[PDB]
């Protein structure tokens, strides 16, 4: 079915120029009446239009927004490209691309989001820390294990306990910003101590704005 | 714009109706009205589009109507899986705007208790002065937790709200515990224990 | 609008059931014969044009109207027999902003003659003063720009309309409307209709071979003896119904009332019993 | 109103048939009654006397 799935750089310096596509596949931006549009979603508030383009090289662009907002599209490739200028620490918000099939069916498909965080922070090296799972763990019911990647800016951060397999457990709750302007993450695993010990757990951190993807795991310890 | 109630309630079984008012309405005729559904941590999905007519793959739970310039949203059969925010559009003679939010809490569930869940710290930060110990706590309905951490002492939080729904499968609200631990005093605190109060039960 | 567009079908078969099936088409309004009795109908140059107007502007496409698109835009005279198809095109001929990719001529010097399409563009002109075009205030562009947004209610939606141009004059018909094919009845006298052919007879399955192009059959009495199914292709055999003459045979009304029957040209079997030469 | 047209009927005409019939037309392959479908309108053209 229809895929509209995101990319580009999450985190870039302020007052610079986005270059956010969406890469869109399984059906022709030919169509008489289709297009792809971009949705603004700040935290903890409504949806906003941006832009939108149609399939004779229409370029709508929301009113208020005239004097930054550059879509282009790349049918040959099947890569909308959307470009904005004067990026101020207001626009720090979950990007949509969302497809127009007709006028009555307003963006029916939608994306997957991404979320870019520039108002002045650069990159920050995330920690990875796996907590061990030890006697007070054990004793306590089901032995989680987390681990503690901290001390990064990027917000979007996934994380997997032995990737591929084990799809549930992870809790994976959202960071927690603490007075030092950095996230923290502290996803545990509901695998009960049934077989803990023996085995290798690595929660698979995917800060990708970093560049970074530390697995690594822990063993009991004895406090 | 379009303006929507902002919080609105209701049992599980009945029916309830969403609001999207004119507020200086400069859409004209209002043809064309489109009801999405975004839940916490997820994609909006349009839900129904074309009021007198639904998508593919929907129930028939939803359906929409719009009497003369307001259209509402008639959700019958409330389920615990329903709790996510809609938002109405329709195309303005400039833009396409998108409205306000509305956001649906079902009552009608039992009280969860939360549990605490203290993960020693691993020998290998305590040696890089990073004392960093979590008391992670999750799965309660309210969703007002107070954690009182103190090693036999002042009990403080030092940066533990942070004030997260987390509607995940369950539909309980989860927490996320963080404590300042100065590197240097972790070898005068004994275990530093943890005790997390809850909403009624503060016990 | 100005250049609409004529693909001019011929010599194919038109079944106009199938835009029953399709979007909703409430301007079916067939200033012609019949609307209904349609299909059994041929036609010899249909012409099948195509232009999008607003709403309020579909009722100046019947024959005879005034207004602006029915007098410098397409004008159709009072003899057009056929049918006019419009339906709402909104869904996808309106954009946000507005669609400008209809222009419609709004300024020209005569009426519109009957079947005229004016592609040229030429700015208008005006008194005492040889304007040519620019940006000369007393003369004006000679097409206008539509704005199609979906905030316009029922009459300022765009419409496709289409319709066909039925000559219907005196002539050799390329374009017959299509036909039903009841299943064959083999071996039982009924009313057959294969290719205008018409007549009563026995159908049966026949041996003799015709040619790739022989259609019918004929006897050395010229009567249609054999012809080919038009669906399958397959010798046929053309036997007319079991008739005879009827002699009754009466020993008088002075002796009895008993009567026996004789039907002359039978085996006794289309019709004691006692079969004689 | 006073001088009117009939529309197209489904049965044919004999000599002499009064044809006073204003009822729906042979709805068919489609639920006509009340509203008008496709290749069914109400026989009853009104002419117009300028």
């Amino acid at each position: 079915q229809v895929t509209l799935r995101e990319s580009g750089p999450t985190l870039v310096k302020p007052k610079q120029t986005l270059t956010l596509t969406c890469t869109f596949s399984g059906f022709s931006l030919s169509t008489p009446g289709g297009g792809v549009g971009w949705i603004r979603q700040p935290p903890g508030k409504a949806l906003e239009w941006l832009a939108l383009i149609y399939w004779d090289d229409d370029k709508r662009y929301s009113p208020s927004l005239k004097s930054s907002l550059t879509i282009t599209k790349d049918t040959s490739k099947n890569q909308v490209v959307l470009t904005m200028t004067n990026m101020d620490p207001v626009d720090t918000a979950t990007y949509y691309c969302a497809r127009l099939t007709a006028a009555d069916t307003i963006f029916d498909c939608w994306g997957q989001g991404t979320l870019v965080t520039v108002s002045s922070a650069s990159t920050k090296g995330p920690s990875v820390f796996p907590l061990a799972p030890s006697s007070k763990s054990t004793s306590g019911g089901t032995a989680a294990l987390g681990c503690l990647v901290k001390d990064y800016f990027p917000e979007p951060v996934t994380v997997s306990w032995n990737s591929g397999a084990l799809t549930s457990g992870v809790h994976t709750f959202p960071a927690v910003l603490q007075s030092s302007g950095l996230y923290s993450l502290s996803s545990v695993v509901t695998v009960p101590s049934s077989s803990l010990g023996t085995q290798t757990y690595i929660c698979n951190v995917n800060h990708k704005p970093s560049n970074t993807k530390v697995d690594k795991r822990v063993e009991p310890k004895s406090c | 714009a379009l303006t929507q109630p902002a919080s609105v309630s209701g049992s599980p079984g009945l029916s309830i109706t969403i609001s999207c008012t004119a507020t200086s309405s400069d859409v004209g005729a209002y043809n064309y009205v489109s009801w999405y559904q975004q839940h916490p941590g997820q994609a909006p999905k349009l839900m129904i589009y074309d009021v007198s007519k639904r998508p593919s793959g929907v129930s028939n739970r939803f359906s929409g109507s719009k009497s003369a310039n307001t259209a509402s949203l008639t959700i019958s059969g409330l389920q615990a899986e329903d709790e996510a925010d809609y938002y109405c559009s329709s195309y303005t003679t400039t833009s396409v705007v998108f409205g306000g939010g509305t956001k649906l809490t079902v009552l009608g569930q039992p009280k969860a208790a939360p549990s605490v869940t203290l993960f020693p710290p691993s020998s290998e930060e305590l040696q890089a002065n990073k004392a960093t110990l979590v008391c992670l706590i999750s799965d309660f309905y309210p969703g007002a937790v107070t954690v009182a951490w103190k090693a036999d002492s002042s009990p403080v939080k030092a940066g533990v709200e942070t004030t997260t729904p987390s509607k995940q499968s369950n539909n309980k609200y989860a927490a996320s515990s963080y404590l300042s631990l100065t590197p240097e005093q972790w070898k005068s605190h004994r275990s530093y224990s943890c005790q997390v109060t809850h909403e009624g039960s503060t016990v | 609008v100005y250049a609409w567009n004529r693909k001019r079908i011929s010599n194919c078969v038109a079944d106009y059931s199938v835009l029953y099936n399709l979007a909703p088409f409430f301007t079916f309004k067939c200033y012609g014969v019949s609307p209904t009795k349609l299909n059994d109908l041929c036609f010899t140059n249909v012409y099948a044009d195509s232009f999008v107007i607003r709403g309020d502007e579909v009722r100046q496409i019947a024959p005879g109207q005034t207004g602006n698109i029915a007098d410098y835009n397409y004008k159709l005279p009072d003899d057009f027999t056929g049918c006019v198809i419009a339906w709402n095109s909104n869904k996808l001929d309106s954009k946000v902003s507005g669609n400008y990719n209809y222009l419609y001529r709004l300024f020209r010097k005569s009426n519109l003659k009957p079947f005229e399409r004016d592609i040229s563009t030429e700015i208008y002109q005006a008194g005492n003063k040889p304007c040519n075009g620019v940006a000369g205030f007393n003369c004006y562009f000679p097409l206008r720009s539509y704005s199609f947004r979906p905030t316009y209610g029922v009459g300022h939606q765009p419409y496709r309309v289409v319709v066909l141009s039925f000559e219907l004059l005196h002539a050799p018909a390329t374009v017959c409307g299509p036909k039903k094919s009841t299943n064959l009845v083999k071996n039982k006298c009924v009313n057959f209709n294969f290719n205008g052919l018409k007549g009563t007879g026995v159908l049966t399955e026949s041996n003799k071979k015709f040619l790739p192009f022989q259609q019918f059959g004929r006897d050395i009495a010229d009567t249609t003896d054999a012809v080919r199914d038009p669906q399958t292709l397959e010798i046929l055999d053309i036997t007319p119904c079991s008739f005879g003459g009827v002699s009754v045979i009466t020993p008088g009304t002075n002796t009895s009332n008993q009567v026996a029957v004789l039907y002359q040209g039978v085996n006794c079997t289309e019709v004691n019993v006692f079969q004689t030469r």
